[PDB]
C-alpha cells in the first residue's frame, strides 16, 4: 500500500492477454430541437445514459428535445488487460508464486504476448472493492497497474 | 346461464409451409405448417373474462377481455369515482378456458445440408387440447403470433425501445423493451402419416407364403428372418393368473452377423413400414434418451416427462443396431423393460412409473468380428446372462460360396440399379399389408 | 477512489426553426428592445442602465406604454401571464449589464420596476377576473411593517454524513422553496468510492434521518421584504360602512420608499394565499411600481 | 460544395460524379464485350428480367479518374455514400412499376485488411470483408418498424414509425373530441415487423500472428439475406464494422463501458474459381426457396459459350484421361493409378432416387495403406482444399460426441443449443481421416452407418432424429512395425479387422522399391522446384463442375454381362483360401464398387452411356490398386521383382 500513486517497474512473466475492445471515455449526443452536442464523461465500469437535453436553449425553453447516441463522435480508447506472475527465482522458500493485473491503453496495445519475460513501467492505482460483503471491514480497495513502457529481455 | 364460447376452424388450405420458411411478414395471418411432436403438458385453466372490484369505491366490473395478457380495467364506470389503477380480482366469479402447450420439431426429410432441426411452441385452446401425442407427424392450421422474449438482451444489433412523448405536456421514465419471438396458436390439428380385398385375402390358401415373400423385398433370400419379423409384428396373447402373475406375450428377436452381412436392411424396412417404430444405434444413444427425461415448465408449478425410444415404441417394435456396443447401465434398463413392462424414474424428487410394452429387434456383431463355428452361442456374444435368456429367436447369418447363388445375387443387384424400382413386383403392397396386419391383431386364439 | 464526471456542450447545427412564442426568442426580442428603442434622438434605456450601474442601483424603470408601440405581442403576454414573463425579462437586463460592466472597466438578478399612466380600477371593483393579471390602483397608505429577512443563496450540510450543496432562489413573491427532506448523497451516486462509503456497518443501509440539513449562515445571502396596507380614499366611501383595505408585498429596491399618509399609485399582480367556508382564499397584490401624487414636505 | 457535417461528402457532387461513370465505363482485350458501353446492358437486362439488386464490384472505380475520390469515400462513410448511389439508379432507370420499386447496390471487392483482430477502434463504421466457415445461426427474429396504438375510450387507431430504434408513444388521443391523457394501448400482432438473423463464423485469415487460437465472430443479416448461409459453407462476406453497449442485467437500465463488436453484412459470395461448386443434388429445395424469396445470392458460377466451346474442344482430346490425371496434383511425382482414383472420387457415382422411398448414393471411399515416408499426406491436404465442404481429422484426437453432435451453452442468450459435428458438417463433401488404424473401436463404431446408409441416428436428451451425412471417406493407415513386409499377408500387416477392410471401394498398397531410374527422376523433379502440358486449376475445376452438374450416365446390357462375369470370377478365385485370412475376401460391396467406378468413368468424357470399356477399366483399376498382378494366391506374398514403377 505504500506504493499506490507512484511510477514503478515490475519483473514477471505474462500468463494471459485479452483481446482488443473499445472502452468509452466520453459519449456524444445530438439534440434535434436545438442543434447542440452534449458530452458525457465516463470513468466507471457501469454508467447510466442521459435521456433529456442539458443544452442552454433546451434548459431554458419548456420544450426539451430528446437525446440520441452518435457513435462516430464519441471518445474511444483501445483496452487490454494482462496478468503477470512471479519468476521462480523470486519466490520465497516453500511458498507459491503470486499474480498482479496490468492495464494498457492507446498505441501500446498488442505489445505483450503470453509467455514473455518483461519489465513493465506503470502507475500503481486503486480500484473499488469486489469481494464478499460479509468480509468487508473499512474502505478496502483493489490495485492495478497502468502501463507506460514495456521492455522484453529477448 | 352464461354464454357459450364459440370457436371457428378453417382447414384444407392450398399450401403447407415448412418450419424453416416462416417469415415475419406473415404475422397475424392464417397458415398451415407441419412438424413432429415431442412434448405435451397437462391441461390447465386460463383466464378469459375476469371480474374486478374497485378499491376506492366497491363497484363490480365484469367481462374484461384479456387478449394474451393480464389486462386490468382503465376506468371506473361510475361518473364519480376516478380510480384507474387499483383493482382486486374475484376468482370465484370469473370465466376460464382450457389450455395446453405442445412442442414440435422439424421432419427428418426437410432439414437442409449440414444443419440441425428447429423447434416451435404450439398453443391449444378449448376442445383442441389432447389431440397430439408425442412422436407424431401433424399438420397445424392457425395464426402466427408474437410473445415477449427476454433472452434476446445480449444479441448484437439495435433492439427497439419505447418511450413517451414529452412534447405537449405542461410542466413546472417508463421505457419498455420491444423484444418478441414467433409462436403459433392452433385451431385445427390433424395427424397425417375395402372389405372386398380383405375378405379376398383371408380366403387364399397360400397367404402365408405370399406374406413371407412380401417382406423386405429388396433383400435377397433369408426367409427365416422374414418369417420371424412377421411373427414379431403380429404378436401373442397377454394373460394374468389368480396370484397376479403376468404372462408375457411379446416376441424378441436378435440377428447375429459380421459387418459384411446385410442385417441393417431388415431394420430399415421395419422402421419404414410399422406404425410405431424407432431406430436407435448403440454409441449415438444415451440412457436418458432410451428411458425418459424430466424437464420443468416455464409456466411454473408442475413438471413434464419427455419420452424416449422405449416409450415412443409402446405397443410397437424398437429397433437397435449394434446391440453389442451397449453399456451395462443401458442393458439393466432394457432388462427391466423386458421382464417388467415399466420404467422407473427417480431424479430431482420426482417418482413415476411408466409403461413400456414393446418388442425388441436387435442386431449384434460377433465378439471377434467373425463368427466362430467351434464355440457355442454364448461364447460368441457379449451380453449379460439375464438379457440373453429372455430372447426368443437367435438368427445367425453365415456366408456360403456357391456359384449359382452368386450369379443370382449379382443379377439382382445390377437389376435394381438399372431398372430403378421396376425390379421387385412383390405380391402385396405396403398399404395392403398394413390393413391385413391391423385386422389380424384383433383375433384371440 | 475516483472523481466527479462532467457534462458539457457546444453549438453545432441549426435545430428546428424558431417559434415566436419561444422563451429564448422572448429574451432576444426584449434585449433588442433595450438597446434599440428610441424616443427623439436619445437611447433612453441604455443610458439609464449605464447610469444606474455607475451608482450601484441594480434596477430599471420601464414606462409600460413605451412597449405598446414597439411590440404589442410581448405586451399582451406580459399583461396576461406576468409571473412567467417577468422572470424572462429579468434575464436580458442582467445579460446586457454584464457586458456593460466588463467593457467599462458578482452581479445579482436585476429588478424590473414598472411605472404606468393609464386606466385605474377602484379598490371595490376587484373580482375573480383580475386574478394572475396586472392592475393599476390608487389609495392611501396607513400601515408599514418592519423589514424582514429572506434568503437568496443558501449553503447547507448533512449532520450525519457531511454532504454539502447549495440553493438559489429568484422568486420571492409568495406570501415556496424548502429544505430537502432526504440526503441527496444517495440519489447522486456520483463517485465510485462514495457509493462504497454509503455501505458498511455489518448489514444495513445508510440512514441519515428524517430531515438532516443545517444552514451555514455565514455563507448565505439575504434580502429585505415589507408589508403595506392600502385604503380607499376616505371621502368616496359608502355612507355608514367601514372602509376596505388590501395587503401588499414588496422587496429589494422598493422598500422604505413611502410613509403612511401618502396617496400613491401602485401597479401589481392580483394573487391569493391560503389562511369559514368550503374553499376560500385571501387576496393580495404583489408590488411592481410606486408613484406618489405629492409628498408632505 | 456543401459538406455534410462530420464528413467530406457533397451529395450533388457525388451524384453527378456517379451518373457519368454509370453512363460511360472503360477497361488480352476483346472487341465484342471489352469495348462496349458496359453498365447500360447490366441495367437494361436487370429491368427486363424483373430484378431489384445491382451487384457493384469495387476496384472498377480505382482506375476511372473521376470516381477515384468516391472509392476512398465509400470505404470510409458507407452510410452516406450508399443512399447517394441508389437515387442515381431509380433516376437512371426511368431515364432509360419503376416509379414504385427500390434499388440497392452491393459492394463485393473491398480488399486489403488483415483480419478482424487486427482492427482498431478507429475502424468503426468502415467497410471490411471476411472469409470463414459457418457453424450456427439463430432462427428468424422479428424487428418492429411501425407500431399500432388503440384508444381504449374512443377506438381511434394510430401508427408510429421507428426513428433510430426509439418509438414515441402519444400521450393524448389525437381526436379533437376525445382528448384524454394516457389512453393509448399497444397491440403487438397489428404491428409491422422485419427479419433479423445472427450467424457465427469461424474466421480464416491469411496472416496469423504468433500464437493466435481460432475465434468466432457474430454477423447480422437482415431481410433478403435470410437462410442464405448454412452451416459448413465456406463463404466470403462484405459488411460494416459496428459496436454496441450491452446492459449489465435484465432488471437494471445500467450499461457496460467495454463495447461489443459485430459486422453488418451487405454482400455474400458463395463461389470461388479455385474450388468446386456445391452439389445441387443436395440443395434442391434451397434453390426453389431462393427464387421465391428474391435473393440474388448466386450459388453456381456462370459459363460463357466461348468457355463451353473450349470444354468440348478439350473433351475431344485423345489423351483426356492421362491429361486429367496428370493435372490433379501437378507437384506430386507419383503413380497415375493413385491419382486416377482421386480424379474419379471427385466426379462421384450417379445418385439414384426410388419413388417408393429408398436412396442409392454414389460416394467413393478410398484407403491409402503403405510404408511411411510417402506422399499420402499431401494428397489428403490437396483434396481437402479442392472440395467445397470438408473437415480434417486425426486418429487419436476424435470422440463419438465430437463426430456426431453435442449440446452447448451460448454466451449471448445463456441457453442450450444443438451444434453440428464433424461428419454432419461434411455433407456433400470429403472427410479425411488420417491414421485410421490408431482410432478406438468406440469411435470406429459410428462410421459403419455413414458407410452403409449415409445417415446418423441420434437418441440423446433433447434430440431424437436422423441426420444426413452424404460424405466421401479418404483414409490413410500406417503398417505395423517399421516397413511393409512382403513375406507376410496383408491382413497381418494392417491393424484393422479383416471384415472392415472390405467396406472400402479402393485399397491402395503404396510400396517402396529401390530402383535407379525412378530415384533419378524423383530427385530431378524435387530439385527443379527450388529454382527461381497440364490444365490450370480454373479450367480443371470448371470442367469437373460442368460434368457433375449436367450429364447423368445410365448402364446398358453389354455392361451388365461383363459386370456379372467379373463378380463371379472374383468370387471363384480363392474359394479355398477363405477359412484362412490370407487375402481380402470378396463381397457384394465390390460389385457395387465396380458399378460406381464404371459410372464415374462414363461421367468423365461427357457420356450418358456406360459401355464395356468402362467396366473393363473399373476392374483393371480395382485389381491394380491391391497389386493383384504380383500376389501368390496361396501364401499371400508379393514378388517385389515384379512391382514396377
Ligand atoms: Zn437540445
Ligand atoms: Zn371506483
Ligand atoms: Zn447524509
Ligand atoms: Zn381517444
Amino acid at each position: 500500500g505504500d506504493f499506490l500513486g507512484q511510477l514503478i517497474t515490475v519483473r514477471g512473466i505474462i500468463t494471459r492477454v485479452s483481446d482488443v475492445k473499445p472502452a468509452v471515455e466520453v459519449i456524444a449526443y445530438t439534440c434535434d430541437q436545438c442543434g447542440y452536442e452534449v458530452f458525457q464523461e465516463v470513468n466507471s465500469r457501469t454508467f447510466t445514459p442521459l435521456s433529456e437535453c442539458t443544452s442552454e436553449e433546451c434548459s431554458q425553453n419548456q420544450t426539451k428535445g430528446q437525446l440520441f447516441m452518435s457513435t462516430r463522435a464519441s471518445k474511444f480508447s483501445a483496452f487490454q488487460e494482462c496478468k503477470i506472475q512471479e519468476l521462480s527465482q523470486q519466490v520465497p522458500v516453500g511458498h507459491i508464486p503470486r499474480s498482479l493485473n496490468i492495464h494498457v491503453n492507446g498505441t501500446l496495445v498488442r505489445s505483450l504476448s503470453p509467455g514473455d519475460i518483461v519489465d513493465v513501467t506503470g502507475i500503481f492505482l486503486p480500484a473499488p472493492y469486489t469481494g464478499f460483503k460479509a468480509l468487508k471491514a473499512g474502505l478496502l480497495t483493489e490495485t492495478y497497474l497502468e502501463a507506460q513502457f514495456v521492455r522484453q529481455h529477448k | 346461464q352464461t354464454e357459450r364460447v364459440f370457436q371457428i376452424s378453417f382447414f384444407n388450405l392450398p399450401t403447407v409451409h415448412r418450419i424453416r420458411d416462416i417469415r415475419s411478414e406473415k404475422i397475424g395471418s392464417l397458415l398451415s405448417i407441419s412438424g413432429t411432436v415431442t412434448r405435451t403438458s397437462e391441461v390447465r385453466p386460463e383466464l378469459y373474462k375476469a371480474s374486478f372490484t374497485c378499491d376506492m369505491c366497491r363497484a363490480i366490473v365484469d367481462n374484461v377481455e384479456q387478449s394474451f395478457k393480464y389486462t386490468e380495467p382503465t376506468f371506473c364506470p361510475n361518473p364519480s369515482c376516478e380510480n384507474r389503477a387499483f383493482w382486486t380480482l374475484n376468482v370465484t366469479r370469473s370465466r376460464f378456458l382450457d389450455w395446453q402447450k405442445v412442442r414440435i420439431q422439424e421432419n427428418a426429410n426437410e432439414i437442409p445440408t449440414g444443419s440441425m432441426p428447429r423447434t416451435l411452441d404450439v398453443i391449444l385452446r378449448g376442445d383442441s387440447v389432447e389431440r397430439a401425442k408425442p412422436g407424431d407427424r401433424c399438420k397445424f392450421t392457425g395464426v402466427e403470433i408474437v410473445v415477449p422474449d427476454v433472452t434476446q438482451l445480449g444479441l448484437p444489433g439495435v433492439k427497439p425501445s419505447s418511450t413517451l412523448d414529452t412534447r405537449g405536456i405542461s410542466k413546472t421514465l417508463g421505457v419498455r423493451d420491444l423484444t418478441y419471438k414467433i409462436s403459433f396458436l392452433a385451431c385445427h390439428v390433424i395427424s397425417i402419416g375395402e372389405i372386398n380385398e380383405l375378405k379376398e385375402m383371408v380366403k387364399d390358401e397360400h397367404i402365408y407364403d405370399k406374406l413371407v415373400r412380401s417382406i423386405a423385398p429388396a433383400v435377397f433370400g433369408h426367409e427365416a428372418v422374414k418369417k420371424g419379423i412377421l411373427l414379431q409384428m403380429l404378436g401373442g396373447v397377454h394373460k394374468s393368473t389368480v396370484e397376479g402373475i403376468k404372462l408375457r406375450g411379446d416376441i424378441n428377436i436378435c440377428v447375429v452377423g459380421d459387418p459384411s452381412t446385410s442385417k441393417s436392411q431388415f431394420l430399415k424396412y421395419v422402421v419404414g413400414f410399422a406404425p410405431r417404430s424407432v431406430y436407435t444405434s448403440g454409441k449415438a444413444s444415451s440412457a436418458a434418451g432410451l428411458t425418459a427425461a424430466v424437464v420443468r415448465d416455464e409456466e411454473g408449478g408442475d413438471y413434464t416427462i419427455e419420452a424416449g425410444a422405449l416409450m415412443l415404441a409402446d405397443n410397437g417394435i424398437c429397433c437397435i443396431d449394434e446391440f453389442d456396443k451397449m453399456d451395462i447401465s443401458d442393458q439393466v434398463a432394457i432388462h427391466e423393460a423386458m421382464e417388467q413392462q415399466t420404467i422407473s424414474i427417480a431424479k430431482a424428487g420426482i417418482h413415476a412409473t411408466l409403461n413400456a410394452r414393446t418388442s425388441i429387434l436387435a442386431a449384434a456383431n460377433p465378439v471377434g468380428g467373425r463368427y466362430n463355428r467351434k464355440l457355442s452361442l454364448r461364447g460368441n456374444l457379449n451380453m449379460t446372462a439375464p438379457i440373453m435368456s429372455r430372447f426368443d429367436l437367435f438368427f445367425v447369418i453365415l456366408d456360403d460360396c456357391n456359384e449359382k447363388i452368386d450369379t443370382e445375387l449379382a443379377s439382382h443387384i445390377v437389376d435394381l440399379h438399372m431398372k430403378r424400382d421396376e425390379a421387385i413386383e412383390p405380391p402385396f403392397s405396403a398399404e395392403q399389408l398394413r390393413r391385413y396386419i391391423k385386422y389380424a391383431r384383433t383375433f384371440k386364439p | 477512489s475516483f472523481d466527479r464526471p462532467e457534462i458539457y456542450s457546444a453549438p453545432v447545427l441549426q435545430g428546428e426553426s424558431p417559434n415566436d412564442d419561444d422563451n429564448t426568442e422572448i429574451i432576444k426580442s426584449f434585449k433588442n428592445f433595450i438597446l434599440e428603442f428610441r424616443l427623439d434622438s436619445q437611447f433612453i434605456y441604455r443610458d439609464q442602465l449605464r447610469n444606474n450601474i455607475l451608482v450601484k442601483n441594480y434596477s430599471l424603470t420601464v414606462n409600460m406604454e413605451h412597449l405598446i408601440g414597439y411590440n404589442e405581442d410581448i405586451y399582451k403576454k406580459l399583461s396576461d401571464e406576468p409571473s412567467d414573463i417577468i422572470p424572462l425579462f429579468e434575464t436580458a437586463i442582467t445579460q446586457v449589464a454584464k457586458r456593460i460592466s466588463i467593457l467599462s472597466r458578482s452581479l445579482p438578478t436585476f429588478q424590473l420596476i414598472l411605472n404606468s399612466n393609464a386606466n385605474q380600477i377602484p379598490l371595490r371593483d376587484l373580482d375573480s377576473e383580475h386574478v394572475s393579471k396586472i392592475v393599476r390602483l390608487s389609495g392611501i397608505i396607513i400601515s408599514t411593517s418592519v423589514l424582514s429577512s429572506r434568503a437568496t443563496y443558501l449553503s447547507i450540510m448533512c449532520r450525519n454524513c457531511r454532504h454539502t450543496t447549495s440553493i438559489t432562489i429568484n422568486n420571492f413573491n409568495s406570501i415556496t422553496v424548502s429544505l430537502p427532506r432526504s440526503c441527496l448523497s444517495t440519489i447522486e451516486s456520483e463517485s465510485s468510492m462514495a457509493n462504497e462509503s454509503n455501505i458498511g456497518d455489518e448489514s444495513t443501509k445508510k440512514n441519515c434521518g428524517p430531515d438532516p440539513y443545517i444552514i451555514i449562515h455565514e455563507s448565505s445571502k439575504f434580502i429585505d421584504q415589507q408589508f403595506l396596507k392600502l385604503q380607499e380614499i376616505p371621502e368616496l366611501v359608502p355612507v355608514g360602512e367601514m372602509p376596505r383595505n388590501l395587503t401588499m408585498t414588496c422587496d429589494r429596491y422598493l422598500t422604505n420608499k413611502v410613509i403612511p399618509g401618502t396617496r400613491v399609485t401602485i401597479v401589481g399582480i392580483y394573487s391569493i394565499y391560503n389562511s369559514s367556508g368550503v374553499a376560500i382564499r385571501t387576496p393580495y397584490i404583489k408590488i411592481l411600481g410606486i408613484q406618489s401624487d405629492v409628498e408632505t414636505s | 460544395l456543401r459538406i455534410i457535417w462530420g464528413t467530406n461528402v457533397s451529395i450533388q457532387e457525388c451524384t453527378t460524379n456517379f451518373r457519368n461513370f454509370l453512363m460511360s465505363f472503360k477497361y488480352f482485350i476483346n472487341n465484342t464485350t471489352d469495348e462496349e458501353l458496359y453498365y447500360i446492358k447490366q441495367l437494361n437486362e436487370m429491368r427486363e428480367l424483373g430484378t431489384s439488386n445491382l451487384n457493384l464490384d469495387a476496384r472498377n472505380l480505382l482506375a476511372y479518374k473521376q470516381t477515384e475520390d468516391l472509392y476512398h469515400q465509400l470505404l470510409n462513410y458507407p452510410q452516406e455514400v450508399i443512399s447517394i448511389m441508389d437515387q442515381t439508379i431509380k433516376d437512371c432507370m426511368v431515364s432509360l412499376e419503376i416509379e414504385t420499386k427500390f434499388y440497392k447496390v452491393r459492394p463485393y471487392n473491398v480488399g486489403s485488411c488483415k483480419g478482424m483482430r487486427e482492427l482498431n477502434p478507429n475502424d468503426i463504421d468502415k467497410l471490411i470483408n471476411l472469409k470463414g466457415l459457418v457453424l450456427r445461426s439463430t432462427p428468424v427474429i422479428p424487428d418492429m418498424k411501425v407500431a399500432f396504438f388503440k384508444c381504449n375510450v374512443c377506438d381511434h387507431t394510430m401508427a408510429v414509425e421507428i426513428d433510430r430504434g426509439v418509438i414515441q408513444e402519444p400521450a393524448r388521443c389525437e381526436r379533437i373530441d376525445c382528448n384524454e391523457p394516457n389512453s393509448m394501448s399497444l397491440i403487438h400482432n397489428r404491428c409491422s415487423f422485419a427479419d433479423k438473423q445472427v450467424i457465427k463464423l469461424q474466421e480464416t485469415p491469411d496472416f496469423v500472428p504468433d500464437g493466435q487460437t481460432p475465434h468466432s465472430i457474430s454477423l447480422c443479416v437482415y431481410d433478403e439475406l435470410v437462410d442464405s448461409c448454412r452451416a459448413g459453407d465456406r463463404i466470403e462476406v462484405t459488411g460494416t464494422f459496428r459496436s454496441i453497449p450491452i446492459r449489465a442485467n435484465s432488471r437494471q437500465r445500467v450499461l457496460k463501458s467495454l463495447y461489443k463488436t459485430y459486422v453488418d453484412v451487405v454482400h455474400v459470395k458463395k463461389v470461388s474459381d479455385k474450388r468446386l461448386d456445391v452439389d445441387t443434388s443436395t440443395i434442391e429445395q434451397e434453390l426453389m426457396q431462393n427464387k421465391v424469396d428474391h435473393n440474388e445470392v448466386e450459388e453456381v458460377r456462370q459459363i460463357t459459350d466461348q468457355d463451353l466451346a473450349k470444354i468440348r474442344e478439350v473433351a475431344a482430346r485423345e489423351d483426356l484421361y492421362s491429361l486429367l490425371a496428370r493435372s490433379i496434383a501437378p507437384s506430386i511425382y507419383e503413380l497415375e493409378d493413385v491419382k486416377k482414383g482421386i480424379l474419379l472420387q471427385l466426379f462421384g457415382g450417379t445418385n439414384k432416387t426410388f419413388t417408393k422411398g429408398g436412396r442409392y448414393r454414389g460416394d467413393i471411399n478410398i484407403l491409402l495403406c503403405g510404408d511411411p515416408s510417402t506422399s499420402k499426406s499431401q494428397i489428403l491436404q490437396y483434396v481437402h482444399k479442392i472440395t467445397p465442404r470438408g473437415v480434417y481429422t486425426s486418429g487419436k484426437g476424435s470422440s463419438a460426441v465430437g463426430l456426431t453432435a453435442y449440446i452447448t451453452r451460448d454466451v449471448d442468450t445463456k441457453q442450450l443449443v444443438l451444434e453440428s459435428g464433424a461428419l454432419v458438417l461434411s455433407d456433400g463433401g470429403v472427410c479425411c481421416i488420417d491414421e485410421f488404424d490408431k482410432m478406438s473401436d468406440s469411435t470406429r463404431s459410428v462410421l459403419h452407418e455413414v458407410m452403409e446408409q449415409q445417415t446418423i441416428s441420434i437418441a440423446k436428451a433433447g434430440i431424437i432424429t436422423t441426420l444426413n451425412a452424404r460424405s466421401s471417406i479418404l483414409a490413410s493407415a500406417n503398417p505395423i512395425g517399421s516397413r511393409y513386409n512382403p513375406n507376410l499377408p496383408v491382413t497381418e500387416n494392417i491393424d484393422l479387422p479383416p471384415p472392415l477392410l472390405s467396406r472400402f471401394d479402393l485399397v491402395y498398397l503404396v510400396l517402396d522399391k529401390v530402383d535407379e531410374k525412378n530415384d533419378r527422376e524423383l530427385a530431378k523433379h524435387l530439385t527443379n522446384l527450388y529454382l527461381e502440358d497440364v490444365l490450370p486449376v480454373e479450367f480443371l475445376t470448371m470442367y469437373i463442375s460442368y460434368a457433375k452438374e449436367h450429364i447423368h450416365p445410365i448402364i446398358t446390357e453389354a455392361a451388365k454381362t461383363e459386370l456379372v462375369r467379373a463378380y463371379v470370377g472374383m468370387r471363384k478365385m480363392g474359394d479355398d483360401s477363405r477359412s484362412d485370412e490370407k487375402r481380402i475376401t470378396a463381397t457384394t460391396r465390390q460389385l457395387e464398387s465396380m458399378i460406381r467406378l464404371a459410372e464415374a468413368h462414363a461421367k468423365m468424357k461427357l457420356k450418358n452411356v456406360v459401355e464395356l470399356e468402362d467396366v473393363q477399366e473399373a476392374v483393371r483399376l480395382i485389381r491394380s490398386a491391391i497389386k493383384d498382378y504380383a500376389t501368390d494366391p496361396k501364401t499371400g506374398k508379393i514378388d517385389m521383382n515384379l512391382v514396377q514403377t
